């Protein structure tokens, strides 16, 4: 549960997804990050409100249950199952499956996962996380972040979810997380193109 | 009388050794020696050293001279002659298996150890390299002062007969590729042992700033870099940046002194930087 | 009527060296037997079977591991069937007995009626999400023998330690130097605090102190002052070590007394940089 | 895969359940018996079909960190596979502890709420759990119960995967090394 | 000084020590 | 008997930190003693 | 001889259990 | 445990007693005159009475038997508890030699 931020980096306007991916992740090489392995994030939709059912390379075991703006469900992978056993009052509503892909960079005690969205064949748009291990509380190493999203992001430097903007002492959660990975996936839903 | 209690005796042996074999199987081995064949009072036939991760020792008793005990044949290798352990290899007077089996392997990797010390006399006349026996391992010097660690030490597994590696301060990853290269083929020890010449150069200058106020690192990212003699330099050097004063950096570069295998050379540059830029070079003395 | 196989006495006896109530009793020590042999099974498993750094030989009864290049630790089930290190033999006992109790475990009970079985955290690992490093540190069967290796290895390392202390304790008298090692120990880690003062003037020069981290293969060292060095195994990093800080307590004596009587001080360097190139570590000047 | 429960039911009065407990501690594993306190609460979702969705959900009152449970039981197969066990399909979910509100948007409501105390053994892959339902009445509070009978219940349980025979055999004998005290049997959850 | 300060020093610590054996024996 | 070994084993272990303790403030002393010893 | 189960309660329980019999 | 076993014990008891009764009313009738047959008839309630209060003992406790009998070896044990407590008695052991060591070099040094 390390304080996380989720931004979508632009097309570049040029060149393809796959050559701004490549970008990112040569400055990440510049600056010192070692490849640690590969993750992916899978969102599908299902309807009877709307439900949200994601998984995170880097939470293996687990499943989440997202209710737009209700509470989020943490279980263990057999709630798939569930949903197979459901399958009359919450139909699957498919063409709405969507993932990132990509490798993950630690460079001490960050993490950084730049994937590529995509919606069935066609990838449409880059996911860039930052999670930084050692703070619990969202808002108090936001700076910290900024710094670093500054150093290698540059400009279109995301600031502040609306996860971190319940200012309080909250400690952050793998919810939240999911809650930004949420709605990245709706806005490159709705931007389309 | 002799001919009966001899032929006992002797098939008694045989059946000692086939039970101990399927005890090793089956506890502690498996898989590593499997028995080929065994006929009762006949002949047992183990195999080590298997294809799937070859070669075998074989027992037989003779069909003929009840005067001579029980007869080992090494029918794979029919093992080049080192006078002490090929005499361990050839007896069984010692009711253990284990031990005929680990005298025979045992000679096998001191073995496949001369050949590859003689790998590295073939690339270095006056090599300084050790065989030691207690275990059956081959102590490699790579820089030519140097003390008992700083030195790759290979050993033979001799329950599979791989090669395996050690050096101190390696990361494992490169340990691992060294090793599968090695027990690829003997013949690419020799490209990296001149990495790690200059991997081991590092480290003693990673260990002698330890003390003094500075920063080092392998790699400089800053611009210039092709104009600059500083991109005209080798790729095998070593930025140390001042932190009390940063704009200052110690540069090392290590070189290879071309008859000596085993010594490096240093030089030592006075860069000072400024999207950093290089702004001037120097070279100290020798001496 | 004790199955025979399991009568007389045996005992695990681990060493170190530089080198190449009358049914009570019997069913006491028949179940002792049973536990010596169920561990030297073990053992000898994962001394073959498993691959690691610097591999073993297991003969018949006795494994044979070189954890340090000058060491030989010898592990060896003596069976009686009518040097030593005692606690290596102890942690053994109860490291198997944990690895049975692991089995037998009330973690594994599962308080929600409904939930099947499993350990506590790995039922923790979905709702209070894990990462991959949690979920890994849950499931990582280590074996007995990296276990007793790595105990072996800090025994040798902190003997190693406290010698080269104590032997500069005894040869060099000019400053002097202090010893406190810790309480408290681990298996694999243990502490001291060296100081180094002068004879007579214990409470101005209380300007160099160390701690040392004595871990299995590395001895990690804490300054005063915020300089933090990672040594390695061989004793003659440590001796050298200690020299540099001896001889900089020479100076930080002159520069505290001179605070004492008055005298004004004009200039100090920790570490100079003109005239001879000392050996071991720099020089230091005031005046 | 869908793995499947095996069920054998029973029930035992509680003047002689000291003995069982104690035939119990001789037959189940070396273990100290376990003691839970759970709290089981039923959700159903009446869909447009004439079966609406049944899920449980239990809270273990007596262990602090316990994740919540969910439970999703199948109806029982009426083939004669395992002739001597309720088999059925089991779909078994740790979860989170805002479970219920969440369940409360899915368009689940409870049912009824009831406590469950008592004992925990196991042998083997076998789960024997001897308790007392307790119903609730003033139904936010827990505190507040009654107990349902004066009998214990008794549940000997196999979760598994699908099909793998040679399981109900071994039920069947481990019941019949309790057949004087208890009598468990596979009892039709109809009427 | 330092001679009679060092058996001062050990007679203390052994009249410990028969003490700790005392006590260990009786378990 | 299970309770009666533990009691045993709980009274060895509370013998054996105390004696422990007692051991380390003497080996405190001895080792300022002959750490500052002027030899 | 004497009665350790009543099957009765068997039922009961069985039925408080499977469903909502007796609870609400 | 000590409760049914003294149960077991006090029927060997009243068996010898019964055989005892037997003989001691068969003694009483030999007799030329038996002048107390009330005491023949206490002597024969009596034997009857032990004979009657150990059936009803022994078959009071083969019922018992049979309510408790389950043809299964018992899996439980007391043996890790006995492992943990001889370790502890061998480490109290270790530090009792250690001791005597430093002891003896204590005495040594003092000595001179």
């Amino acid at each position: 549960m390390g304080v996380t931020c989720v931004s979508q980096m632009p097309v570049a306007e040029g060149k393809s997804v796959q050559q701004t991916v490549e970008l990112l992740t040569r400055k990440l090489e510049m600056l010192g990050a070692e490849k640690q392995g590969t993750f992916c994030v899978d969102c599908e939709t299902y309807h009877t409100k709307l439900m949200y059912v994601m998984h995170n390379s880097e939470y293996p075991l687990s499943c989440f249950a997202l209710f737009e703006n209700g509470p989020c469900l943490i279980a263990d992978t057999n709630f798939d199952v569930l949903m197979v056993k459901l399958k009359g009052f919450f139909q699957s509503a498919k063409a709405s499956k969507i993932e990132t892909r990509g490798t993950r960079y630690q460079y001490c005690d960050f993490l950084v996962k730049v994937g590529t969205v995509t919606m069935g064949p066609s990838a449409r748009g880059i996911s860039v996380e930052v999670e930084y291990g050692p703070c619990v509380v969202a808002s108090d190493c936001w700076s910290l972040l900024l710094e670093f999203l500054q150093s290698f992001l540059g400009s279109h430097t995301p600031g502040a979810p609306a996860v971190f903007g319940n200012r309080h002492d909250a400690v952050y959660g793998p919810a939240d997380t999911m809650v930004q990975y949420m709605e990245l996936f709706n806005k490159i839903r709705k931007q389309q193109q | 009388m002799y001919n009966c209690l001899h032929s006992f005796c002797l098939s008694l042996q045989l059946e000692v050794l086939h039970s101990q074999t399927l005890m090793l199987i089956r506890e502690r081995w498996g898989d590593l020696v499997q028995v080929e064949r065994y006929h009762a009072g006949k002949c047992l036939s183990l195999s080590v050293w298997n294809q799937q991760v070859v070669h075998k020792v074989t027992i037989k008793i003779d069909e003929n001279d009840v005067s001579k005990p029980l007869q080992i044949f090494h029918d794979p290798p029919l093992p080049a002659s080192d006078s002490k352990l090929v005499e361990r290899a050839m007896k069984i007077d010692h009711l253990s298996i284990e031990k005929l089996l680990i005298d025979s392997v045992h000679a096998r990797a001191h073995q496949k150890l001369q050949e590859l010390k003689a790998i590295l006399r073939g690339f270095n006349a006056n090599e300084n390299s050790s065989i030691e026996t207690a275990l059956p391992a081959l102590v490699v010097p790579i820089l030519e002062p140097c003390g008992n660690s700083e030195c790759l030490h290979i050993f033979v597994d001799l329950h599979s007969g791989m090669f395996q590696l050690m050096l101190y301060g390696l990361d494992q990853a490169t340990l691992d590729d060294m090793e599968k290269s090695v027990n690829d083929d003997m013949k690419r020890i020799i490209p990296w042992i001149q990495q790690l010449k200059f991997w081991l150069g590092q480290q003693r200058c990673k260990q002698s700033i330890k003390h003094l106020p500075t920063i080092s690192s392998e790699t400089l990212q800053l611009s210039n870099y092709s104009t600059h003699p500083i991109g005209n330099l080798s790729k095998n050097k070593l930025f140390i940046k001042l932190t009390r004063l940063p704009q200052y950096y110690i540069v090392v570069e290590m070189l290879e002194v071309p008859n000596k295998p085993t010594q490096l050379s240093y030089k030592y540059y006075f860069m000072s930087v400024n999207p950093a830029m290089a702004l001037l070079l120097q070279q100290f003395k020798e001496n | 009527q004790i199955p025979s196989d399991l009568e007389g006495s045996a005992y695990i006896k681990v060493s170190i060296q530089k080198q190449a109530p009358h049914w009570q009793t019997k069913l006491e020590a028949a179940q002792n037997v049973l536990l010596c042999k169920e561990i030297f099974a073990q053992l000898s498993r994962e001394a073959v079977q498993i691959k690691s750094q610097v591999p073993h030989i297991v003969v018949k009864n006795q494994i044979i591991s070189q954890p340090f290049p000058s060491l030989q630790l010898s592990i060896s089930l003596c069976h009686s069937s009518n040097d030593h290190l005692y606690v290596l033999e102890h942690n053994l006992h109860l490291l198997i007995r944990e690895f049975h109790k692991q089995t037998l475990s009330s973690i594994m009970m599962p308080h929600p009626a409904s939930a099947p079985f499993g350990h506590k955290r790995m039922r923790l690992s979905g709702p209070q999400a894990f990462d991959k490093n949690e979920i890994n540190s849950l499931q990582s069967s280590e074996g007995l023998l990296e276990k007793i290796i790595k105990q072996a290895k800090h025994i040798f390392l902190r003997s190693r330690a406290a010698a080269t202390i104590d032997s500069l304790a005894s040869r060099i008298e000019d400053p002097q130097i202090q010893a406190h090692w810790s309480n408290i120990n681990d298996v694999y880690e243990s502490s001291v605090k060296v100081l180094i003062t002068s004879q007579g003037y214990e409470q101005i020069c209380k300007s160099i102190q160390l701690q040392l981290n004595i871990g299995v293969e590395q001895i990690r060292v804490v300054h005063r002052d915020g300089r933090v060095i990672t040594l390695s195994y061989q004793e003659q990093e440590l001796q050298d070590f200690l020299l540099s800080q001896m001889s900089q307590h020479q100076v930080h004596a002159v520069q505290q007394l001179a605070k004492v009587m008055g005298w004004q001080v004009l200039s100090f360097s920790n570490h100079v940089g003109l005239g001879p190139i000392e050996s071991i570590g720099n020089a230091s000047a005031i005046t | 895969i869908n793995m499947m429960e095996y069920l054998l039911q029973g029930s035992v009065l509680d003047h002689s359940l000291e003995s069982l407990i104690h035939r119990l501690r001789g037959l189940c594993d070396n273990m100290e018996p376990e003691t839970f306190l759970d709290h089981e609460m039923v959700f159903l979702l009446k869909g447009q079909q004439a079966s609406p969705f049944v899920l449980r959900a239990r809270r273990s009152m007596d262990r602090a960190g316990a994740p919540w449970h969910l439970r999703y039981l199948g109806q029982p197969e009426m083939g004669d596979k395992n002739r001597h066990a309720l088999v059925r399909n089991c779909v078994d979910i740790a979860t989170s502890e805002n479970l219920t509100d969440f369940l409360m948007e899915m368009g689940f409501r409870m049912d009824h709420e009831f406590v469950a105390k008592g004992h925990l053994f196991r042998k083997g892959i076998m789960k024997i759990m001897v308790y007392k339902i307790f119903r609730i009445l003033v139904p936010g509070n827990t505190d507040s119960t009654e107990a349902l009978s004066l009998s214990y219940l008794v549940e000997l349980s196999v979760v598994a995967p699908a099909g793998q025979d040679m399981v109900s055999d071994d039920m069947k004998n481990f019941a019949e090394q309790l057949k004087p005290l208890v009598h468990l049997e596979k009892i039709d959850p109809k009427r | 000084n330092e001679l009679q300060r060092k058996d001062a020093l050990v007679q203390k610590h052994l009249t410990k020590l028969r003490h700790w054996q005392q006590v260990l024996e009786d378990i | 008997r299970n309770q009666q070994l533990r009691t045993l084993q709980e009274e060895c272990d509370r013998k054996l930190i105390t004696l422990r303790d007692e051991i380390s403030i003497d080996l405190y002393e001895l080792e300022e003693e002959y750490y500052s010893s002027s030899s | 001889n004497k009665q350790t189960f009543n099957p009765t309660d068997t039922n009961a329980l069985v039925a408080a259990v499977a469903f909502g019999k007796g609870l609400s | 445990l000590a409760n049914e076993r003294l149960r077991a014990l006090e029927d060997i008891e009243r068996e010898i007693g019964a055989i005892l009764q037997n003989a001691g009313t068969v003694i009483l009738e030999l007799s030329k005159e038996k002048t107390n047959e009330r005491l023949l008839d206490r002597q024969a309630a009596a034997f009857t009475a032990s004979v009657q209060h150990v059936e009803a003992e022994l078959s009071a406790q083969i019922r018992y038997l049979t309510q408790v009998a389950t043809g299964q070896p018992h899996e439980g044990s007391s043996y890790s508890s006995r492992k943990d407590c001889q370790m502890a008695l061998k480490r109290v052991d270790y530090a009792r030699l250690k001791l005597s060591d430093v002891a003896r070099t204590c005495e040594q040094m003092l000595e001179n």
